[PDB]
RNA sequence: CGCUGGGGAGGAGGCACUCUGGGGGGACCGCCGGCGAUAAGCCGGAGGAAGGAGCGGGCGACGGUAGGUCAGUAUGCCCCGAAACCCCCGGGCUACACGCGCGCUACAAUGGGCGGGACAAUGGGAUCCGACCCCGAAAGGGGAAGGGAAUCCCCUAAACCCGCCCUCAGUUCGGAUCGCGGGCUGCAACUCGCCCGCGUGAAGCUGGAAUCCCUAGUACCCGCGUGUCAUCAUCGCGCGGCGAAUACGU
C-alpha cells in the first residue's frame, strides 16, 4: 500500500517545513519514501488599467499570485499513516492525502 | 559504443546518437537526402560534407528533434551532429576546422525573444500605434 | 517541373550553393579587395550575425548580402522608376527561401548565356556600379554650401547592391518579365556597361552632379 | 577617367553639419604625386589602413 | 523498404493509382455536386480527387494512428479569405473523412479500436510497404545516395 | 471544326477559352454551377469551347431549364420554395430581373421596411451610415 | 518489407538525454600597452557560454499643471423628497446631404485557384472543455470516455515546399452591395445579432502638398490563446514561427 501527499502553496518555507518534517519521521523509522517532486509552478497573472477614468494615455498594470507545488509517496506502514496525520501545518498550505 | 547528445535553438530541442554503422542519417524517421527545402538540408550536411569520407562512411547516426519550426531544428541538428562527431572521433583538427568555419556549430547560439510592450503588444515590444498631431 | 536530380541535390565539395567555384575568382580593385568576402562556403546564411558589431559588414559573403538586398517590398517614403512600389502583402519581407530561388535562378540564367562564372560577372558589376564621389553639405560663418566628398569602400559597395536590386525590382513591376531574369539582366548590363543598367545610370549621374559641384 | 589610389594614415575628426562626414590624412601611392600627403573630407565608415580613390589629386581640403 | 524512406506525394500519387483496382472504393452520389470545406470557394478541378483523399487518408492514418475524424479534420483546414475581415483558421467537414474511412475498413485495409482513434491491419500495412519499395527502386537510378536506406 | 464565338441560349460566349469560364457569362450562372452543369451533361470543363457540337448546346440548355429533374441538387440552386409554387426552380437572364422587381415589389405593397429603405435607396441589412456610405 | 540486412508498436523495467524547480558558483576594467595627472576613467588588444551599469523589465522624489475623474467607491453646500427616489412593459444611444482620427481589405506574377506534403508557444476548462462513434452537402444535431489541471481536452496553426490551370487583362485580380433558402445562443432576434449554400458582381491600375513608426532575434511580414462573453472581435494585453538594411555619429 502506498500514500501520496499533494502540497500546494505561496510561501516556500511553509512547503520546506513539511517536506523536512514527514522526510525526517520517515526516515527515522524504517520507510521507503519518494520525493520531494516539485510541479511547475502555476501563475495567475492579471494586467488592468490605473485610471479609473479615460483621459490619458493608457498604462497597465500587471499583477501576479505565484503558486508552488509540491509531490510525495510514503509507502503507508503500519505507523507511518498514523505519526503523519500528527503534524502542524501552517495554514497557509493546502495539503492532501490520498491512498492507492 | 553508443554516443548520446544534444542541440538546442530558439524554443527547439534536439537529441542525438551515434554509433558504429555504414552511413545513414535520419532526422526524425527521414532520411537527410530528402530533406525539404534545401536550405534546410545545406545547413544539416554542411558538418558531415567537412569532416569527410572515411570518417562518416563509419558511423550511423539518428536524431530527434522536437520545436520551433524547421529552421530552428535543422539548425540544432547540425549543432547535435557536430558535437556528437567531435566527441566520437577526438580531432582537434576537425575541432579547429569546425570552428573557423563557423564557431556555432560546436558553441550554439543564445538568444531568445524579448517580451512586448503594451502599445502595440500583438506587433511588439518596439513598434507602436501612429500617432495624429 | 524541375528533375528529380536537381530538387534533390546533393554537395560533394565545398563550393557557393555546391555548384561554382570562388577561387578562381580574381579583384583589380584595391580599394574593395579586402571588403569582397570569397571564402569557400557551402550555405551562405548568416543568421544576424555582425550586424551589431560596426564592421562586421566584412565577413558576410557578397551572396548573402546580395539576398539580403533582394529581399524587398518596392521602394516607399521614395520614389524609383517613376512609382511608389507597395506591396504591403506580397512581397518577399523575411523569406529568404524564395530569395534563395531568385538568385540560384539568375546565376543559372548567367552561366547559361556569358559562359563565364556568375561570381565574377558580379564582382566586374559591382566594381563597375561602385561610385568613387558624392556631394554634401558643409558650413563655415554659417552658410551651406555644396561640396564633394570621396566615398568609402564599404559604402560603395552597399549603394552597387542596393541599385541593382532595385534595378531587378523595377524591370518586374506589372510587366511580364520575372524578378529572376530582371536581375539578371541587370547584372549582365552593369558589367557590360550598357545604360540600361540603373546601377550604372546612377553611378554617372552621381559623378556627373560632384564633378559640376567641384 | 581612371583615378589614384590613396592610403588613409590618420583620422582627424568629424565634420559636416549633420556628422556624416570624415575628414582624413591620406597619401598618395600610384600616380605623379605618390607621396604628398594631404588632408580630404570622406564620406561614410572609414579606418586606419583602407584605401580610396582619387579622381583629382590637387584639390587639397580646409582643415577643422 | 518502408514509408518513412519515400516522399510523400510522390508516394500518395503511386497509392492513389492503384486505389482504384480496388472496388470497395467509388464516390457516392454528391461527389460532384460538393466543395471540400467550408474554407474553400471553388470545387475540385479534378475528376479522380476522391482516391487522393482516400490515399491521403490511409497513409495519416498508418502515420498518426490510432487516430479519429477530428484530428484530419483540422489536418484538412485552412485559412479562409473572409473578404474585408482579416483571415483565420477554419476546419473541414466531416463526411468525406468518414465514408473514406468507412470504404477503407470495407476493403479491409483499417479497424477501428474500441474507444481510441483508428488504426491499421496487417495487409493495410504491407500495401503501403510494397509500393514504396517499388517508388525507391524507382528513385535510387536517380538519386544514387538512397541505396543505405 | 473550331469557331469563335458560340452561342448558349440568348448569350455568346468566347470560344478561345475554357467551357466553365465562357459559361460563365450567362447571368445566373456562375463556375461552380457551370461545373455542375458540365459534370451531369458529362463534358470535360478544360476543353476550349468551340469544338461544342450542337449536341452538347441542346443537352446544356435542356438542363439548364429543369436542373433538379436531372439530378442538380435542390440545395445548389438559385431559387427554392419560390413564394408561389414552392418547386425549387432555377432562373438565369431575363427571367432572374422580374424575380427582383417583383420580390421588391411586394415588399413594398406592404409597406415593410425593406421596402421602404429600397425605395430610399439606403442600406437595408443593418449596417450603421455615419462615417461611410457616401453616395 | 527488396537483393536479408534493415524499420515500427505494446509491456515490463529504468532517469541516462530532455524537462521541471530548490540551492550554489561565474564577469570584476580583473590581467595586458597607450592617454590623461602619477588620480578619476576612457581606448585598444588578450583571455573568455557572456563583457564592459551582460540583456529585458518593475519601483518613479521636493513640487507644479485651478490638467482628467463627484457617471468607480467616500465625501461638504444647494437641489428633488411624493418627485429628479424604486420597479416593470415598449422605443433610442445602430437615426445620415458632409468634414476628420485610428485601422482592415485590396488594387497582381516579389501572384489567384485546385490537389498533396510539413513544423509551435503562451494560456484557459463544472451544468465547463468535450476525445471516440453515428446521422447531415455545409452551418450544425443526437450518444458519450476522461478530466477539478506536468495525467484528459481546447491543439496535426498560418506564412513555407511540390505538381497542374491562369500569362499583364477591370482579368481565374477585387470583393462591397442586393435576392431566395437553411440553422444556432436567448424569456424575446422587425427596429438591431452572429454563421452556411447558390446567384449579382461597385469603386480601385501605386497615390499631390505634407506626415508616422523603428538600432537585433529588433522592424517588415504570418497566424494563435486570453480579456470582455447566454451569443457576437477588423480592438486591448500577451505568444510563438521566418527573419534583415544602415550608423557606431551630429
Amino acid at each position: 500500500q502506498k500514500a501520496r501527499i499533494k502540497l500546494a502553496s505561496t510561501n516556500i518555507k511553509a512547503l520546506n517545513e513539511v517536506t523536512d518534517q514527514i522526510k525526517q519521521i520517515a526516515e527515522r523509522t524504517g520507510v521507503r519514501m519518494s520525493g520531494p517532486i516539485p510541479l511547475p509552478t502555476k501563475r495567475i497573472r492579471i494586467t488592468t488599467r490605473k485610471s479609473p477614468d479615460g483621459e490619458g494615455s493608457a498604462t497597465f498594470d500587471r499583477f501576479e499570485l505565484r503558486v508552488h507545488k509540491r509531490l510525495v509517496d510514503i509507502e503507508a506502514d503500519e505507523r507511518a499513516m498514523r505519526q503523519i496525520m500528527r503534524i502542524r501545518v501552517p495554514e497557509d498550505v493546502t495539503i492532501e492525502i490520498e491512498l492507492i | 559504443r553508443v554516443i548520446q547528445t544534444a542541440g538546442k535553438r530558439k524554443t527547439a530541442v534536439a537529441r542525438a546518437t551515434i554509433r558504429e554503422g555504414k552511413g545513414r542519417v535520419r532526422i526524425n524517421h527521414k532520411p537527410v537526402e530528402i530533406i525539404e527545402p534545401e536550405i534546410a538540408r545545406f545547413t544539416i550536411m554542411e558538418p558531415l560534407i567537412l569532416a569527410g569520407e572515411e570518417i562518416v562512411s563509419r558511423v550511423d547516426i539518428d536524431v530527434k528533434v522536437e520545436g520551433g519550426g524547421f529552421m530552428g531544428q535543422a539548425e540544432a541538428a547540425r549543432v547535435a551532429i557536430a558535437r556528437a562527431l567531435v566527441e566520437w572521433t577526438n580531432d582537434m583538427n576537425l575541432k579547429e576546422k569546425f570552428m573557423k568555419y563557423d564557431r556555432t556549430m560546436l558553441v550554439g547560439d543564445s538568444r531568445r525573444t524579448e517580451p512586448h510592450k503594451p502599445n502595440r503588444s500583438t506587433k511588439g515590444p518596439r513598434a507602436k500605434r501612429q500617432k495624429s498631431y | 517541373a524541375k528533375p528529380l536530380t536537381e530538387r534533390f541535390f546533393i554537395p560533394k565539395e565545398v563550393k557557393v550553393m555546391g555548384r561554382w567555384s570562388v577561387e578562381d575568382v580574381t579583384v583589380e580593385d584595391p580599394s574593395l579587395k579586402p571588403y569582397i568576402n570569397l571564402d569557400a562556403r557551402i550555405l551562405p546564411h548568416s543568421h544576424g550575425r555582425y550586424a551589431k558589431k560596426p564592421f562586421g559588414k566584412a565577413n558576410v559573403h557578397i551572396v548573402e548580402r546580395l539576398i539580403n538586398k533582394v529581399m524587398r517590398s518596392g521602394a516607399s517614403h521614395y520614389k524609383a522608376g517613376g512609382h511608389f512600389m507597395r506591396r504591403e502583402h506580397r512581397s518577399i519581407m523575411s523569406k529568404k527561401m524564395k530569395a534563395y530561388e531568385v538568385v540560384k535562378e539568375a546565376f543559372m540564367i548567367i552561366e547559361r548565356r556569358t559562359k563565364q562564372n556568375p561570381i565574377q560577372v558580379l564582382v566586374k558589376a559591382i566594381e563597375n556600379s561602385a561610385p568613387r564621389e558624392d556631394t554634401t553639405t558643409i558650413a563655415f560663418g554659417g552658410i551651406r554650401y555644396h561640396m564633394s566628398v570621396d566615398v568609402s569602400p564599404l559604402r560603395r559597395l552597399d549603394i552597387a547592391l542596393k541599385n541593382i536590386a532595385l534595378g531587378a525590382s523595377i524591370k518586374c513591376y506589372r510587366n511580364k518579365t520575372t524578378y529572376a531574369q530582371a536581375l539578371a539582366e541587370e547584372i549582365i548590363a552593369a558589367a557590360n556597361k550598357d545604360p540600361k543598367s540603373f546601377a550604372y545610370s546612377k553611378k554617372e549621374e552621381i559623378e556627373r552632379i560632384a564633378q559640376s559641384s567641384r | 577617367d581612371e583615378g589614384y589610389p590613396a592610403e588613409v594614415i590618420e583620422i582627424v575628426g568629424r565634420t559636416g553639419v549633420t556628422g556624416g562626414v570624415t575628414q582624413v590624412k591620406v597619401r598618395i601611392l600610384e600616380g605623379r604625386d605618390k607621396g604628398r600627403v594631404i588632408r580630404r573630407n570622406v564620406k561614410g565608415p572609414v579606418r586606419v589602413g583602407d584605401i580610396v580613390i582619387l579622381r583629382e589629386t590637387e584639390r587639397e581640403a580646409r582643415e577643422i | 523498404a518502408t514509408v518513412y524512406d519515400v516522399p510523400g506525394d510522390l508516394l500518395v500519387e503511386r497509392v492513389a493509382k492503384a486505389l482504384k483496382e480496388v472496388p470497395e472504393i467509388k464516390p457516392p452520389e454528391w461527389a460532384p455536386f460538393v466543395k471540400t470545406g467550408r474554407h474553400k470557394e471553388r470545387l475540385p478541378e479534378q475528376e479522380d480527387w476522391w482516391y487522393y483523399r482516400v490515399a491521403s487518408v490511409f497513409r495519416k492514418v498508418y502515420i498518426d494512428g490510432p487516430v479519429g475524424i477530428e484530428r484530419l479534420r483540422t489536418w484538412y483546414g485552412g485559412r479562409k479569405n473572409r473578404g474585408h475581415a482579416p483571415e483565420h483558421f477554419y476546419k473541414a467537414g466531416g463526411s468525406i473523412i468518414r465514408k473514406a474511412l468507412q470504404q477503407l475498413e470495407a476493403a479491409g485495409f483499417v479497424q477501428k479500436v474500441p474507444g481510441e482513434g483508428r488504426i491499421v491491419t496487417p495487409k493495410g500495412q504491407s500495401f503501403l510497404d510494397k509500393i514504396a519499395t517499388e517508388l525507391k527502386k524507382e528513385l535510387e537510378e536517380q538519386i544514387p545516395e538512397l541505396k543505405k536506406y | 471544326n473550331f469557331r469563335h464565338i458560340v452561342r448558349v441560349a440568348g448569350v455568346d460566349i468566347d470560344g478561345h477559352k475554357q467551357v466553365r469560364w465562357a459559361l460563365t457569362g450567362i447571368k445566373g450562372i456562375g463556375i461552380n454551377f457551370a461545373t455542375m452543369v458540365l459534370r451531369v451533361a458529362g463534358i470535360d470543363p478544360f476543353m476550349k469551347a468551340g469544338y461544342l457540337t450542337d449536341e452538347q448546346v441542346k443537352k446544356i440548355e435542356e438542363i439548364l431549364a429543369d436542373p433538379v429533374a436531372h439530378g442538380i441538387p435542390a440545395w445548389a440552386v438559385n431559387r427554392p420554395k419560390d413564394y408561389e409554387t414552392g418547386k425549387d426552380m432555377h432562373l438565369i437572364t431575363a427571367k432572374l430581373v422580374m424575380a427582383w422587381r417583383e420580390d421588391v415589389n411586394r415588399l413594398r405593397r406592404i409597406r415593410a421596411y425593406r421596402g421602404i429603405r429600397h425605395e430610399l435607396g439606403l442600406p437595408v441589412r443593418g449596417q450603421r451610415t455615419r462615417s461611410n456610405f457616401r453616395h
